[PDB]
């Protein structure tokens, strides 16, 4: 295959090599392994050869004999590399799921599955429960009975790692979701019941508390506003509003509810006479006394939430104050091995984060005794969250395999990502955390330093910093660092930490951890760094990322702002390491991530195509483009690129000593840092 | 100013454009340019009324009358014009912006709209009328050299260093060589092929100049065509003769001493109307008349609040 | 205070709503009174 | 009261482990004794019976010191602290001045100056011999960073 390629010619030749080594050794991984991804690559290439030639009668009939020829082996293969893995067979059940979604309609193809569902061990679906339920409606009806039926066994053992998505699914808004998961629950209840009802209200009492009616409204008002005074749209702002009048249509369920719906409710019903007179009339004076009264009530709002810094239970919600002792799990903490941390009981104050967002302080008592911190994010989707900690799961366990890596202790921090609906869900609060930005404005303050005193600078040497050209932006930026010593964070890192020998651990897993997170991040694609949305641990000194809202390289195709910089190394982090500079431990960290990442690419592509093709999460492309599956293949192909190192030049392939050089160099380029976005804050 | 043979104008950050005396040294009057910097000046053949390319919006002002309120006001642009040509009979005025489109300027007609268009992948740095009035050098950020031929449209893109910004280029009046810079510091000179009806145009590259270090900013040719200088980010604005392609002499704005960071770039460079004398622009806030042969500075103008990124030089009798 | 406490409302708002409270509770008794509310007070402010 | 620190500071005449052992003792004892604060002059009793007290108080009885000492007797002090590190050191008397040195990093007031660059160069020696490679690295990369 390195010499030759893959062709109409050597896969017959591979195949029957392969084959051979099977035979040979039977019970080796590595022999069913590449027998089976080799029959998948020849399902692939005979796949987009037909659409290359065919798209671009028979030929599909042929195909399906032709495919169908390479499909029965490679899924008894993939089966039988599962089992010998026993542990490491992530990528083989990913490819299980994408044979199965794809041609699992077939008859033959659907016999070796059921064969194969059965012979393979019940835990091992549990990696991919998430990657399960995203297809828990698909159309096709022979695929879906055996989804409910697996999923049907999941939930007879190891419920707990079925109920949380379920009850997500179970509120979906399309029926065809919901119906499916409810049916499935319906078989669930049978065994437990109990956990069923805990999970459903407890999900539905979290929901509440993560937006309440005021929130609501607000969030409401504030995109009718914008829809009518800025677009003039009216029937698009009825769209918006008439929603949260059918919330208040339930009526008071908590005590919050009805101190609400007293002092606003009275005013917001009165304004929706004026919008039911409107819709029979067409009035301006009739619509200008309803946004009287919406405004009325949105400024008594955004005067009230500053105010409301702590949610009481007790009025918030009661229920959740009731609940004592049950046995539904501490969400992210089952595992099949370890004793289960069932929940003992909830705290009774909610610490609100003073945010944009206004992101809760959920916190939940174990049975085992520890607390369990979480962060309650609203109107956030979480979903990309939960799919990029599986992908930090992967190269964890790559990275514990490797040896070089294993002595270097390289891994990359992570934390629990649990979503409840599509707005809300539970994040795990990593503690000892706090983001770079408010280090640096501590320390500045500390030190009498202004925190805004290189962006000050430029503005005083050229005002007009936003709107000149990129030579001039170079001068002023370079001007800037020039008359700016740029150590803050290598000087608070020294004054934090007790002792130099402390200080010494704490400085060198910063830098192998920061490494890390470089490389991996550049090749996901992660952008839109900037210091509020990475965080230091105050103890092992360990880089953490959160918020990865960007994806694939969203920030460059967007056209405001856009960022040419692949992952932050700006001078600051650089003198937080050793005094020599990158050319220390961060280049040789590089060299072995990127190594071990190019040996394995067939994993990581693997779970990458996976989640990136889901139907769920391709709105987030479909945003970026501007059908949606030819802006997916290009984004994979992007990927691969990276992985093989010819990003760069397409014609010429680059060693990893080679990439590695060239990245340093274009984030570090002066010409791209100062396009940046002045928030991304280039300067520290 | 206008009725001064030779004009002098200045303008950077401060929003003023200032025409000085040559003979004097002395600001004769400031002209407002609110809402942006400007970016390149440029005196018209003609000399009715000088140019002022800015951000969204090229301004033209009145080089005769004092004190007046911009002649002309092209708007309908956007992420800035980099610089702005002129045809020398004084209809056609060409531009060059950061949206990758570069465009022809009618000013006798009264239509806001331009009339030509020349798109291209990468934003465009820098533009040069080529004498005999027919091509169009085009220079953008990718390192892609064009030629955008102002009868067929037949632009002769040409790479002489992949992915390196090419800053400025310019054209010796005789249409012998043509000479590019990049941010790597380095000066592709280039033989014309002598073809006008042909248009063939044929760029021979002679000799790479390892002219400066740091970034360099503008090169232009003298009228003379014997000296080219080329500035940089290096604070020194080193004239290379065209003949041999040596440096004749360097003239420098450094400290003179190794603790002084970022004094300011130098991005000036326009000979006097008989090659003797050499006027440079710098970001220390000072414009300075130097001397070719010599290399003195012989008078230096103060008084800009801001940088200096612009000059403007006529001595068309 | 006044059955009412005050870091639960934050500190502005809490101020106004004993003010409030404290004129009903007085009101029980007094129903037919001009009630004037001083909160944190100045001395000019009290002269008046 | 800086008459027995004086002779503490400009004695100089200890030819063993246990004599240097001893100026510790005194020296320690004679900072709570000085010492402005009386949570710290109150340990003064218990610090002569028990070693250990003595010695997790060393830091703040010097910094309590330092402050008052109006210059001349911080380089008074200054002085015998180098000659001591300098001449006759001692490994453990060494790395105590070394976790002294250290705290006064930390400390608003600033690291001590002695001979110059905050003796950028002695500590590192110093470090160097008492095995204390982390200390020895921090200090060695301040001396890189000035040249």
């Amino acid at each position: 295959l390195n010499l030759q390629g893959i062709n109409e010619s050597t896969i017959p030749k591979v195949l029957q090599y392969y084959s051979a080594a099977t035979e040979h050794d039977r019970s080796w991984y590595k022999a069913w392994h590449a027998w089976a991804v080799m029959n998948f690559e020849a399902v692939l290439h005979y796949k987009h050869q037909n659409q290359a030639r065919d798209e671009k009668k028979k030929v599909t009939e042929d195909l399906s004999k032709t495919l169908l020829m390479y499909t029965v082996p490679a899924v008894q293969g993939f089966f039988r590399s599962i089992s010998l893995s026993r542990g490491n067979n992530l990528q083989d059940t990913l490819r299980v799921l994408t044979l199965w979604f794809d041609y699992g309609h077939w008859p033959d193809v659907n016999e070796a599955l059921v064969e194969g569902v059965k012979a393979i061990q019940i835990d091992t679906w549990l990696q991919v429960i998430p990657q399960l339920i995203a297809r828990i409606d698909t159309p096709r009806p022979l695929v879906g009975r055996l989804i409910h039926q697996l999923l049907t066994d999941i939930g007879r053992y190891h419920p707990q790692a079925l109920i949380y998505p379920l009850t997500v699914a179970s509120k979906s808004t399309t029926t065809a979701r919901h119906n499916a998961a409810n049916k499935i629950l319906k078989n669930m209840c049978e065994h437990s019941n109990t956990l069923v009802q805990q999970a459903m209200m407890v999900s539905e009492e979290l929901i509440r508390v993560a937006i309440l009616w005021h929130e609501m409204w607000h969030e409401g008002l504030e995109e009718a506003s914008r829809l009518y005074f800025g677009e003039r749209n009216v029937k698009g702002m009825f769209e918006v509003l008439e929603p949260l009048h059918a919330m208040m249509e339930r009526g008071p369920q908590t005590l919050k509810e009805t101190s609400f719906n007293q002092a606003y409710g009275r005013d917001l019903m009165e304004a929706q006479e004026w919008c039911r007179k409107y819709m029979k009339s067409g009035n301006v004076k009739d619509l200008t006394q309803a946004w009287d009264l919406y405004y009325h009530v949105f400024r008594r709002i955004s005067k009230q939430l500053p105010q409301l810094t702590s949610l009481e239970l007790q009025y918030v919600s009661p229920k959740l104050l009731m609940c004592r002792d049950l046995e539904l799990a501490v969400p992210g903490t089952y595992d099949p091995n370890q004793p289960i941390i069932r929940i003992q009981s909830i705290a009774p104050s909610l610490q609100v984060i003073t945010s944009k967002q206004r992101p809760r302080k959920l916190t939940l008592m174990g049975s085992n005794g520890h607390e369990f911190v979480f962060l309650l994010k609203g109107h956030e989707d979480l979903r990309q969250d939960e799919r990029v900690m599986q992908l930090f799961g992967l190269v964890n366990t790559l990275l514990a395999n490797d040896p070089t890596s294993l002595r270097k202790n390289l891994s990359i921090q992570r934390y629990a990502v649990i979503p409840l609906s599509t707005n809300s869900g539970l994040i795990g609060w990593v503690p000892h955390c706090d983001t770079l930005h408010a280090l640096i404005r501590d320390y500045r303050e500390k030190k009498k330093i202004l925190l805004n005193i290189e962006h000050r600078i430029m503005l005083r040497m050229a005002p007009d910093y936003d709107h000149l050209t990129l030579m001039q932006k170079v001068e002023v930026f370079e001007h800037a660092v020039n008359n700016t010593a740029g150590d803050d964070l290598a000087k608070l890192l020294w004054l934090k930490s007790p002792s130099s020998e402390v200080w010494f651990d704490r400085r060198t897993n910063y830098t192998r951890s920061l490494a890390v997170m470089s490389m991996v991040g550049y090749i996901l694609g992660l952008g839109d760094r900037h210091p509020s949305n990475l965080m230091l641990d105050r103890l092992s000194g360990k880089i953490l990322h959160i918020d990865f809202g960007d994806c694939f390289e969203v920030a460059m195709t967007r056209e405001k702002f856009p960022e040419k910089i692949p992952f932050r190394l700006t001078r600051m982090l650089t003198n937080a390491m050793e005094v020599t500079g990158l050319d220390g431990n961060y280049r040789i960290t590089c060299h072995t991530v990127m190594e071990v990442l190019r040996e394995h690419k067939d994993s990581v592509m693997a779970v990458l195509e996976a989640f990136v093709y889901d139907p769920l999460l391709n709105w987030r492309l479909m945003d970026t483009n501007t059908a949606l599956n030819k802006k997916a293949i290009q984004i994979i192909n992007r990927v691969r690129d990276k992985l093989t190192g010819r990003d760069f030049s397409h014609d010429d392939t680059l060693d990893v000593p080679t990439q590695v050089e060239l990245l340093i160099k274009q984030a570090t380029s002066h010409e791209n840092l100062c396009q940046c976005y002045i928030g991304w804050c280039p300067f520290w | 100013v206008g009725s001064d043979p030779v004009i002098l104008a200045t303008a950077g950050y401060d929003h003023t454009v200032r025409f000085w005396q040559a003979h004097s040294g002395i600001c004769t009057r400031t002209v407002q340019h609110q809402d942006s910097q400007v970016n390149a000046l440029e005196v018209t053949p003609d000399r009715s009324m000088i140019a002022a390319a800015g951000y969204q919006h090229i301004r033209m002002y009145d080089l005769n009358s004092n004190n007046p309120n911009p002649i002309i006001s092209y708007d309908g642009v956007n992420k800035n014009i980099a610089s702005v040509g002129f045809h020398e009979d004084g209809r056609w005025m060409y531009t060059g912006g950061e949206d990758c489109t570069a465009r022809i300027w009618d000013l006798r007609s009264r239509n806001l709209q331009c009339q030509r268009i020349f798109q291209v992948n990468a934003p465009i740095n820098c533009v040069c009328l080529h004498p005999n009035q027919a091509e169009l050098i085009v220079g953008d950020q990718s390192g892609a050299i064009h030629i955008w031929d102002l009868k067929t449209d037949h632009n002769e893109q040409l790479i002489p260093e992949p992915e390196v910004s090419i800053t400025s280029a310019h054209i010796d009046p005789d249409a012998s060589y043509m000479a590019a810079v990049n941010s790597t510091g380095n000066c592709y000179v280039w033989n014309l092929t002598g073809g006008i009806g042909d248009e063939v145009t044929q760029l021979i590259p002679k000799t790479k100049i390892p002219a400066h270090t740091r970034y360099a900013l503008q090169c232009r040719f003298s009228p003379d065509s014997t000296l080219l200088a080329t500035c940089s980010a290096d604070q020194t604005c080193k004239i290379w003769r065209t003949s041999n392609f040596s440096l004749m002499t360097e003239l420098s704005i450094k400290s003179g001493n190794p603790g002084e960071s970022s004094r300011g770039w130098m991005w000036g460079c326009a000979f006097s109307g008989d090659s003797q004398y050499i006027v440079t622009a710098s970001s220390d806030n000072l414009a300075r008349l130097w001397c070719v042969e010599t290399g003195e500075i012989k008078r230096e103008y103060g008084g800009h609040q801001k940088a200096v990124v612009c000059l403007a030089f006529n001595d068309s009798v | 205070e006044c059955w009412i406490d005050p870091l639960s409302m934050g500190p502005q708002k809490a101020l106004e709503t004993i003010g409030a409270n404290l004129q009903k509770q007085y009101e029980n008794w007094q129903p037919r009174a001009r009630y004037k509310q001083s909160l944190d007070p100045t001395v000019d402010e009290v002269k008046k | 009261s800086t008459i027995n620190l004086q002779k503490a500071w400009g004695a100089a005449r200890r030819v063993s482990k246990d004599d240097w052992l001893e100026w510790l003792r005194r020296l320690s004892l004679e900072l709570l004794k000085d010492s402005s604060s009386p949570s710290l002059r109150s340990c003064w009793a218990l610090a002569q019976a028990y070693n250990p007290m003595a010695r997790d108080l060393f830091n703040a009885a010097f910094v309590s010191c330092w402050s008052e000492l109006n210059e001349d007797q911080q380089d008074e002090l200054i002085r015998s602290i180098e000659l001591a590190l300098t001449s006759q050191d001692i490994a453990e008397v060494t790395q105590t001045l070394l976790n002294l040195a250290e705290f006064m990093e930390h400390s608003d007031k600033g690291p001590l100056p002695l001979r110059d660059d905050n003796g950028i160069v002695l500590l590192g020696e110093r470090a160097a011999k008492c095995r204390a490679y982390a200390k020895a690295l921090h200090y060695k990369e301040l001396e890189f960073q000035k040249g």
